[PDB]
């Protein structure tokens, strides 16, 4: 899960 | 809950959970 | 004469098979360790619980007797680290002259500890004084009970043998785990509590806690603000939801007396004639279920209340309740309850901040609550994308908040739905297809491979 | 004409004096360091932000010249680790031939990094190829950007010197601190940094979508979400301070971004036949750009528009240069929790709960701070509260604290009998207001201290 | 009546704030510690000097009482590591029964140390015998004194509590920092410390002969020196600031000291049949005592008289509490080299020559200091001299420097064009006086600093 | 074709017997090591000196030839780390096609290093660029000579083989001692200097130094105070008493030009068209005995002077002059000259501050000066009280200041006096009786035990 | 002599002994 | 050698  | 530090071993100074 | 006393001390052989928490369909490697025990009278032997912990078999050897005998573990307190053993028979106990329990020593009282060092066939002895009488912890993070410090170091093999007066009475049980020169002793009083606990209830009910988080009031303005007279009282910062307090106490309460003993600025309280003791001590001398009367200052007003005292409820348990940890596997997704041993075994990383804090900082909101984690995913075509997922807390299943792992297990079995939807802590969501998960069942545990989808306790029916 | 190219590469001498983050009326021990910079044109020197970080003085030295000169730092992007420098001489720039910036290289392309290794003050060179092109992490300041890896290791004194083509164009900026792994900041990042600054006369910073994303590699997962093909990423969370919170919702699946299809992994078409992380797209925009986003919400296709701004950090890495904010109030020293503060004392004495809030919690609103008690300066008034270090403070006299300025204001307006601080544990410290106001001078005329505030906290507060 | 004896033993809570020795306008990070103290009579508490060292506040706590009280440090001998404390309550001393001091024990005598271990705030006890009686080293403050070793290890919180006879007399003071080896400061040392302070209303300190000695164990060596018997020690060196420099000479052999025969090893009769280090005798005198010394000089017997004073240290351990001295002058920070300074930065960045001067060189005159440049605060005026840390400075404008006060004076009187500092290596830094005087405010209004001196350097200077 | 070049490279086998400095009647343990060399023409092989250091025997192996041959060490520069070898014969040299020396490379020039890695029978190659051309040190604390840095790491076994152009010329010799990825190369120019040194003098005369301690003048006020115009010059802080300078230069002199090349604020100086170089470089390109013209500013006045340049005189030597270290033993008191190797071998403590600084901070006051130390005392009835004495510098003997150990040895032999009086650094004095010391001689070295009271060089006659 | 730091390796910054 |  990545913040973009 | 949360915002406690529930074990008297990982806390210190003047905050202690009371009991046996 | 003198050597009669040493004849009451016994060497303890125990084979240990612990469960593996990381993979809890398996057990850890079987080993044998040694320790000490002694005759307390009747047909009973006293020892440390850690000596007989996870006992596959337990054997005891008399001093000056070649033959080993075979012992059974009657009852074991984990947080006070005591265990009783019975022995069979009739030969071992022949001509045995057991030890009597002394009262609690005074500082500087002479003490000798008797036990069997690791290695060798011979008994050993150390002499010193009682250096310290303090409340301490007998099991990691577990509880706080009275304890005696002595001026002499103790060999691991030497717990749980006796600690003696100069009058030959046993004043407690030696305790060593396995840079100090300070030995520890579980005192007679904690021992008595254990024995009467056992006589009354025929099982270990433990040592109660008040269920409360206290702040010392040293500062003048605090005390003035709270309307506390003279120097007395500790401020209640937090209460445990599963304890009878919190129905009784509130944040901002200053406990003042306990069973009509006054409580000071710091936690202490009258103990014996010249001495004071941490408030905790009184609490610990009670039994599970007991009521204590507590003098309180609420708002500005003196008030009396009653509180039921029960043993601490640990959301993330230290003790596992003995036996084997629960697990359930769905679509190769392996679930267990978070426990201290699991953390210990997985070490520091791969656990992670978010989860670690929850284990350190969180309290049970109700009895039976657990943190259920997904430890690993056993790779397979149904779980693709979900592999590489480690130590994640599951919150919801198909919309429903998970209370514990038996609950989760009951929800899986009642599920007729299209998908199995798991919402985790990150807000991460794993979706799986029910029918395909089932077809994969045998194939997954074969290949990995594992005897059963569950641990036995989760076959049992679920309540509420 | 080879030695011509080297002549644009300058050595950078810098003296750093940072703040003590515990008691930020003081400074830490100054140290000097060296690094590299090069001529990009106009009167401008390009280098690494960290090379000039908290600079008390900056000197630059031309190749084959003994004299140092005095450079001033013109602008610093922190998130891309880039800095512009000027020098006033007319020496220096005399007979200068600045570098041209080249385009983004392709793998196996030849590269030479030029800079000044630590010590000896003679220039150095390494040669390698471009091993990797990827979105990578920048200076733990984190904003993720495109980056180049090279087959060659780079000395710490070499960053911020240039990385060259075989055509003699600069393809990026050497970046190293302290493998056989080089890291280069590529021209497009540099370019972005320049056009940002060319407007505004100052560095605004790279924007972000403000969204927390899950790949969908699982067919079951997609069916459930009614995704047509395998494409899209799933929105787990939306930052409140982002424009996206008014537009995107948890559960949405984003599909296209300015009409580029987001893959079911995190990807996106890059150039020609290549694929790059979705983050690349967002990063190539500017603050205030509007992006059009394709989403699947419920089962239905939608189109939304989001304004893009730089991430609002609850716990900042940057500190904005110079002095950080503080209070006192009766020996209790109050500052904002920052990343730089988090390593002075490193990790301990901070504690699990704080550290995690710093790694996880997001701003609920612009300007929110996590305010901590760093320490207590022992004194009669605070007796019983000494020890007491690194504790987030929540309420003051019942009032939730927004940030340290809010806190400075509530205290100025107080007038009440006691000052009551509720901290993280529900631990509470109570002080007598008069006694505190009377002990002020004694405490900081003792301990001893320039003033009872950082200068900014004097300004009138907001809302 | 046992619990009666314990009731005199108190727990000590102390908050230490020391100076930063590099930039001594600042302080290091305060920390709190605990220790022990006991009642010796009058209104006085006895404890370890280090327990109260650089105290911002001191609290004491009676056994079986929850309340802390406020103690003030009355007097501190540093070289014997002893301290007296007072408390104003009339609580506290209410119902007090102070300890009686017993005589010096004999080996195998039973001993119990009583104190408060770190944490738990309950009293503790250990029992052992007296294992050793010897002249030992004190707090690296060094003055060598009589000391007791015990069969028992002692917790750090236990020093400065009492060590007891079986008759219940105090035989000394527990001393521990941080084996199964205890160290006790014996009553005779305590006694010395009290009578010293009882005069003068203050601590003068143990004296020394001021002489550097070689044993003669070699018969050849003795024949050569024409020593009658095997006895005597040989004088290699004499401290200039000692009274002995006017009386004793290199080459002398000292034979008797106040009519006690010094052995050819370093010894001396102790009590009854025991033998103790010569140092014991000197130590049992008081500053200003005159001692009569037997010597063999050339081949001839002589008798001389020497006044005895506390050792004059070129590089001090003590620092005399509170703020150490400093200058600045154009960013160059000047302080005296001290032992406490030598460990902040510990050993490195000091360098071989300095460290050795600190371990060897002796004062040529009272008040001599080794003055160092700790660091340089970068600025236009000092360009080229930054870096430049921990360097002893010798001359200022041609003038040999006596100490930092001398240096403060020469600078105040300067009026010349350049300020010229010659350092240890013959490295020389030259500054323009005007430019320096003009950069002052900017430098300390930047860096940034309370003032350009430590307060003492303002007072008029001497000669 | 290409492989013809690699055929000029040779593998070097060398057996090493070093002396023990701690006990210098003894030698260290004999071992064998490997390295690289190459044919430079004539009958000569080039290598690193450290490859053949303390050579018991030296053997070389051609590439693709099973037989080992046997080589002699013609001459060895220690501070430039170069050695020449000759080989016998007539078979080895058959069909050999030696390497020619290239000129000095430019930054980014392609380089390949050729040599024989430790282990295996096969030759290896690494390619990179010239990363750096700088002045560095070739031997610990010894000297500073030009050097080439390359972009590729080098295997210890690979020095002292050749470093090549892309034109096949050798541009220097590889150097590796035995976290970088940076290889070092002794350049052709330092090599030329060595070869012509050898042709001219038929022995190694080394690389001269100016004998001076310099300070950079960056600061404006310094330069103004010293009356130095523009930006030029370095300030003379100290001069070596054994160097022709100090008869010529004084503290406070600002050297301005050297052989009519101007010297800047920092140490640098015109080198090649776009480049500058540390002043040291010019100094190093001279030969022992050469005169340099030096432009100076003294007071405020420009002045020209001439200076003879000789190799540095090291009070505490790094190199020992090869062979075995001197020693003399009196009454069991063992004396040797202080040297770096001795320090290295005794490590850090037991050396001590006072002595260590002397070794770091001190210069020779005259040619032939040494620091003589008493390393250990071999216990015996004459030396009682003097045992336990370690690493002490001796200053005087019977009143006379000791110049070096040959001097001390000459004084012992000329001594007819009653006592042997040794004054040490502490002002400590050891007195011994002459006649008894002699009687003990045989007994002491028997018992300890040691072949000889001396090392051979101290039997020789003493001069002045 | 003394007060030097004779090796250019144990000194640093702007103090260097000149030569080979 | 001791200082006294």
């Amino acid at each position: 899960x990545x913040w973009x | 809950x949360x915002x406690x530090x529930x074990x008297x071993x990982x806390x210190x100074x003047x905050d202690x959970w009371x009991x046996x | 004469h003198d050597a009669s006393f040493l004849n009451a001390v016994v060497k303890v052989y125990c084979t240990h098979t612990a469960p593996d928490y990381s993979l809890p369909w398996q057990k850890q490697r079987q080993f044998t360790s040694t320790g000490s025990a002694f005759m307390i009278g009747d047909g009973k032997l006293l020892t440390n619980a850690h000596c007989v912990e996870h006992d596959t078999q337990v054997k005891v050897k008399r001093r000056g007797d070649d033959r080993k005998y075979v012992a059974k573990v009657l009852v074991r307190g984990v947080d006070c680290d005591i265990a009783l053993l019975s022995v069979e028979s009739e030969d071992f106990w022949k001509g045995a002259e057991p030890l009597r329990l002394g009262h609690l020593p005074r500082l500087q009282d002479s003490v000798t500890v008797v036990g069997y060092p690791l290695g060798g066939d011979t008994i050993s002895v150390t002499k010193g004084v009682v250096s310290r009488i303090e409340v301490t912890s007998y099991a990691h993070g577990s509880s706080d009970l009275l304890g005696i410090q002595i001026d002499a170091a103790i060999n691991p093999g030497n717990s749980g043998g006796p600690a003696f007066n100069d009058q030959g009475e046993c004043i407690g049980v030696a305790f060593q785990v396995y840079t100090e020169n300070i030995g520890y002793v579980i005192p007679t009083t904690v021992v008595s509590h254990f024995l009467t606990d056992y006589e009354r209830n025929g099982k270990y009910t433990g040592y109660p806690c008040l269920g409360v988080l206290l702040q010392k009031l040293e500062n003048p303005a605090l005390r003035e603000c709270l309307k506390v007279p003279t120097n007395e009282g500790v401020l209640v910062r937090r209460v445990e939801p599963t304890s009878d307090a919190s129905k009784v106490l509130k944040e901002g309460d200053v406990i003042v007396s306990f069973d009509d003993l006054h409580v000071g600025c710091e936690g202490t309280v009258p103990f014996r004639s010249s001495e004071r003791i941490a408030f905790r001590y009184l609490i610990s001398q009670k039994f599970a279920g007991d009521i204590a009367e507590i003098g309180i200052i609420r708002a500005g007003e003196h008030k009396k209340v009653q509180v039921v005292l029960r043993p601490r409820v640990h959301l993330v348990p230290y003790h596992i309740d003995g036996g084997q940890p629960s697990y359930i596997i769905v679509a190769g997704l392996v679930f267990t309850p978070l426990s201290e041993p699991l953390i210990e075994e997985e070490c520091e990383d791969t656990i992670g901040l978010k989860l670690l804090t929850k284990a350190r900082y969180s309290v049970a909101r109700f009895r039976g609550e657990q943190i259920v984690i997904l430890s690993q995913v056993l790779a397979n075509e149904v779980n693709i994308g979900y592999e590489d997922m480690n130590n994640q807390q599951v919150l919801k299943f198909n919309g429903i908040p998970i209370r514990n792992i038996h609950h989760l297990a009951h929800l899986i079995d009642m599920c007729k739905d299209k998908y199995l939807v798991f919402e985790f802590e990150d807000n991460y969501v794993a979706v799986l297809e029910r029918e395909a998960s089932n077809s994969a069942s045998l194939c997954i545990l074969k290949d990995y491979g594992i005897p059963s989808e569950r641990s036995a306790d989760l076959l049992e029916p679920y309540v509420d």
